[PDB]
């Protein structure tokens, strides 16, 4: 998916418990002590040059003006500078974008009843294997909606899903992790980030009851554990995606206009309540 | 309704105690009983060990122990267990279809950071510290020398240009009249921009002290490969793994440590490495994967390797061979497998699991909460100070 | 707000808000009525985070990265698979 | 190439292919800027 990014991606450098401490106990506790300094300029400007220092912007503030308070104020703008070290630091990573699955699995609704959705959902699978008889037998109604976008061969089911003629592609979880694997740009993914639903496994068939059955499962079992089925799924297996600054848009920032349309709705809240007050 | 042996520590009266088993296994076996109609008598191992040939001190003789021997001796008619599928085993006892499919991995401790109160001076030396101190007042002080002996300041309006200058705070408004002290207090906003920039780029990446130290890369890390005698790490004793580590000839080094340190079970194995007394654990991945969702303080490291399966091993000639790997196979193509996953694995109280940065939290940073607390307590006798001046 | 308060011009106005996007100082006064020393403030908060944001890749905008460039041996996903 | 999987196997490394205070040398530069500022000042 082209991903998303929430809209509290800019909140999370602290935890929430920080930032209530900061910005109203300990705010408050400081702008508290810096008047009870200056008395021995209001306690809404105290407030106000606290905050202002907190992410110094130049904004206009009223300094006050006992030796203990400037001194206050100092060790305040310390506990700022701080503050944006630690929140810019990390702004970056946190602010990026996240790529979320279209699907949660096999079971989700999406598969399960596609009719109800605006945007039909177009999924298929290659027909004479393994997974299309098992789909039959486990979801029988899905697997007749899923016969009409059906697919040819694992190449035509890849390219169908690289052009957008197909959404999702049900097939054998090993080949589509060599398909993923070997994908260039890694625009084709497991959902689940590698989720597997029926967990069988590759054997090599054999007629029922062939001389060859005990030796040949025992030579595999051997090769299992000394280790060469390891250096063969290196050699075969392994693919470019699996051993894994951008641009910032309205939806990858919303967050910080939300904030800001509260504060408008505030301020005119707030507004109203004044002149009701006035008034009254 | 299981009977098994009342003490697990060795050298104690194993008396057969019924206790009552449940689980993952045990469902599937009721699931299996109802399948094919049979009755069946759940009763445990007498030793915890899973089972591998050992040599008894009787020589010219090998012999099968654990669940293995209890299975070929006769006392047993099915292994439903986390039992591995491996060539030694299979060559005595026939496994099923793998009911799970899972592979070897390490669990280790995962170490939870500490926050030092002087998190926030650590990017600085204190020598750093007392000579930035130093200068602050030097440069202060020349301000209103330059300032006063003038031809074309005060000492609170230089000390205040100064310090807010360097805390970036505008406390004092007040700009030197002479030119020398324009180009030397200009230079001191730029040195102070400097040191400031300095101490930022570094106070996050001191503020959390977490490294990669514990951190291993699978089996291929030289911690593993190299031997030492902190780096204690280890196994179930005389279990799969335990054979898997004695076969590989070329693993053999390892080896010698692994039968230096062992552990009767894995319940054991895992206390000693939450504990600390361990430093690796290697185990099946659904068990040390459910204990690190679980336990919440380990974490799995290691690169997965050795991929096997769990398989309900039967005797040589077992009529069900075919019938229960057939009922296996069947629960794993609809939708029970995944229900068992779900209901016994999958579910987790917390894992951990973020490649972002790490988020700061109150026990983190708790020095800057202390620091201001301490410049509360300071400047309340400062009130007191500033009165008796004023006396004065 | 400040205009119909109970009890700042457009240019002052103007200058706050420019001066506190972009610190410069420029805006002189602070808005007098609570009204707006709420949305002023906030609007600061604001404009930190827009500037940070800008700033923490601002660098990586300004000289272009090298992705393709760093090959990697044979082992190259560029070179393993043509 | 067995040549090469020998030595990775075993002429290979730990310190191959592989958070630190700022002391007064790391902040030489800026206190001898700020040392010329007081030099030019007193000239000036
Ligand atoms: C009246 C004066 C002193 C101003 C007081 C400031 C508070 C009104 C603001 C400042 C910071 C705000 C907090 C900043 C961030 C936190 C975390 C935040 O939790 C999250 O991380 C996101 C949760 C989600 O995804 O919904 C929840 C709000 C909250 C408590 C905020 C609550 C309101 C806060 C405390
Ligand atoms: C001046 C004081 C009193 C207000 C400070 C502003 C913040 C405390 C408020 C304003 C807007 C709030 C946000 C507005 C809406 C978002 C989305 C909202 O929905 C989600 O992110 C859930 C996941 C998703 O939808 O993708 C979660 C809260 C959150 C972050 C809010 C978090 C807290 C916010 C930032
Ligand atoms: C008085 C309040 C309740 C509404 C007006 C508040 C304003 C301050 C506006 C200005 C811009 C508005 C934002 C501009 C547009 C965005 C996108 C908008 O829709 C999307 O996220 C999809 C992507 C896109 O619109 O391009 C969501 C709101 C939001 C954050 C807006 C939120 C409200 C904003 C901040
Ligand atoms: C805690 C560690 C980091 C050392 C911090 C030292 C400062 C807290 C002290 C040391 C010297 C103090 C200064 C020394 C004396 C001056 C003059 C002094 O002049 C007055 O008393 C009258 C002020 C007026 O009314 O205008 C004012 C404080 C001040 C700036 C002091 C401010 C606070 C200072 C810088
Ligand atoms: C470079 C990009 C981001 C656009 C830059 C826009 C500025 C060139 C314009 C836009 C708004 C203009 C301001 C908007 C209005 C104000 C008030 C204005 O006060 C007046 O006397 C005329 C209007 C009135 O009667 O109040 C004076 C200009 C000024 C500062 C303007 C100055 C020039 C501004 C900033
Ligand atoms: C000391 C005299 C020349 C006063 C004029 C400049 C001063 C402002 C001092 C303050 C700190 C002094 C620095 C502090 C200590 C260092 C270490 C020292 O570097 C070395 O080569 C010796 C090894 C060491 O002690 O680290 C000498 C320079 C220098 C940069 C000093 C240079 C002169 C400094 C800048
Ligand atoms: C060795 C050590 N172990 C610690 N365990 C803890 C924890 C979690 C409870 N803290 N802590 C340490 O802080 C140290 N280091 S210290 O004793 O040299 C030291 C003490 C105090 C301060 C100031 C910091 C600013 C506020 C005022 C006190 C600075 C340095
Ligand atoms: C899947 O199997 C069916 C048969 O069960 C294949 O259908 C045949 O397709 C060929 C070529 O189109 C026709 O000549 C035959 O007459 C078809 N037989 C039947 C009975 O339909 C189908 O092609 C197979 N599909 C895939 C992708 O393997
Ligand atoms: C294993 O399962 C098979 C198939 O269900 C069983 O074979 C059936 O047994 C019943 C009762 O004897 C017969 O009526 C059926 O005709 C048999 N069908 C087949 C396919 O042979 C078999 O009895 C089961 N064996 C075990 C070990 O329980
Ligand atoms: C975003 O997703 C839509 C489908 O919803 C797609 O059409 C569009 O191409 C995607 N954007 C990009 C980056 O291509
Ligand atoms: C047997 O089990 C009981 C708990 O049911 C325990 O208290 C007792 O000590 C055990 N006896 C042995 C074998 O020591
Ligand atoms: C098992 O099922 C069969 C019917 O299929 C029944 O006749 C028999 O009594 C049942 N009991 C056992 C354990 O054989
Ligand atoms: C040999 O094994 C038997 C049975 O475990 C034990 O009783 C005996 O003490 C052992 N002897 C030696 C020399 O270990
Ligand atoms: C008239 C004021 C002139 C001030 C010159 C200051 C030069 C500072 C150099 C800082 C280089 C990073
Ligand atoms: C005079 C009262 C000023 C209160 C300022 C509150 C600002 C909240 C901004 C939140 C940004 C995250
Ligand atoms: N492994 C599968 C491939 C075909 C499919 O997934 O449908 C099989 O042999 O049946
Ligand atoms: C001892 C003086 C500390 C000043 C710190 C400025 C960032
Ligand atoms: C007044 C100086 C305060 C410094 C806090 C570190």
């Amino acid at each position: 998916s082209n991903g998303t990014v929430s809209p509290s991606a800019f909140l999370e450098p602290f935890s929430a418990s920080v930032w209530v401490m900061m910005f109203v106990m300990l705010l408050i506790v400081s702008a508290i002590a810096v008047f009870v300094f200056e008395y021995f300029f209001t306690i809404g400007k105290a407030i106000w040059l606290l905050w202002g220092l907190v992410f110094n912007n130049s904004v206009p503030v009223q300094n006050p003006k006992g030796t203990t308070s400037k001194i206050m104020v100092s060790v305040w703008a310390f506990f700022a500078v701080i503050f944006l070290a630690s929140y810019t630091a990390n702004l970056a990573a946190f602010i990026q974008e996240e790529f979320v699955d279209q699907v949660t699995g096999l079971s989700d609704k999406k598969f399960q009843r596609p009719h109800d959705y605006s945007p039909p959902f177009r999924f298929g699978t290659v027909p004479n294997g393994s997974t299309e008889r098992n789909i039959r037998n486990n979801y029988p109604y899905m697997h007749q909606y899923m016969t009409r976008f059906n697919q040819r061969g694992v190449e035509d089911a890849l390219v169908s899903l690289k052009t957008g003629k197909l959404d999702a592609f049900i097939y054998d979880a090993a080949v589509l992790n060599y398909k993923a694997g070997r994908d260039e740009g890694c625009k084709l993914v497991t959902i689940g980030s590698g989720y597997i639903f029926a967990t069988t496994g590759y054997g090599i068939a054999l007629q029922k009851g062939s001389p060859w059955k005990r030796q040949i499962d025992l030579a595999l079992l051997q090769f299992v554990g000394d280790g060469e089925m390891e250096e063969l799924e290196t050699l075969w297996l392994t693919g470019i995606c699996h051993n894994e600054s951008s641009q910032l848009d309205i939806d990858n920032m919303a967050g910080v206009f939300y904030m800001l349309a509260a504060a408008m709705a505030l301020s005119l809240i707030t507004f109203i309540w004044e002149h009701l007050f006035y008034w009254k | 309704i299981c009977t098994g042996p009342n003490d697990t520590s060795p050298g104690s009266p194993r008396h057969t105690v019924p206790q009552c088993c449940y689980g993952f296994c045990i469902d599937l076996l009721i699931k299996l009983a109802r399948t094919m109609n049979f009755t069946y008598e759940v009763h445990l191992v007498a030793d915890g060990k899973f089972g591998t040939q050992e040599r008894v001190n009787n020589s010219n003789k090998k012999e099968w122990n654990g669940m293995m021997g209890e299975l070929l001796s006769g006392q047993a008619d099915m292994i439903v267990a986390p039992l591995t599928i491996n060539n030694e085993r299979a060559q005595y006892i026939e496994f099923s279809k793998p009911f799970k499919y899972q592979g070897l991995t390490i669990l280790v401790k995962k170490e939870i950071p500490r926050s030092t109160l002087d998190s926030f001076m650590q990017p600085f030396q204190s020598t750093l510290w007392l000579l930035v101190g130093l200068s602050v007042h030097v440069v202060a002080v020349m301000l209103y020398l330059l300032d006063r002996f003038s031809p074309f300041l005060t000492l609170s309006s230089a000390m205040w240009f100064s310090w807010g200058v360097l805390l970036n705070s505008g406390i004092g408004e007040g700009a030197p009249r002479s030119f020398s002290a324009r180009i030397l207090g200009m230079v001191w906003a730029g040195f102070a921009m400097i040191i400031v920039a300095s101490y930022t780029a570094n106070l996050a990446a001191f503020l959390v002290l977490d490294r990669p130290e514990e951190r291993i890369t699978g089996i291929n890390d030289p911690r593993l490969r190299n031997p030492s005698d902190k780096f204690i790490y280890a196994t179930v004793k005389q279990s799969s793994v335990d054979i898997y580590f004695r076969r590989q000839v070329e693993l053999s080094t390892m080896y010698r440590h692994m039968e230096k340190h062992n552990y009767e079970s894995a319940a054991e194995a895992i206390q000693a490495v939450r504990d600390n007394k361990l430093h690796a654990f290697i185990w099946d991945s659904a068990v040390l994967e459910f204990e690190a969702s679980q336990k919440c303080d380990l974490v799995t490291t290691g690169e997965l390797f050795f991929r096997s399966g769990f398989g309900i091993g039967m005797r040589k000639d077992s009529p069900w061979k075919q019938n229960v790997s057939l009922s296996i196979l069947k629960s794993h193509e609809n939708g029970f497998m995944e229900d068992l996953d779900k209901t016994w694995v999958r579910y987790q109280e917390c894992d951990s699991r973020s490649n972002a940065p790490a988020t700061l939290t109150f026990e983190n940073m708790a020095g800057v909460f202390m620091l201001v607390a301490g410049g509360i307590v300071a400047g309340i006798f400062l009130i007191f100070i500033e009165i008796a001046y004023k006396r004065h």
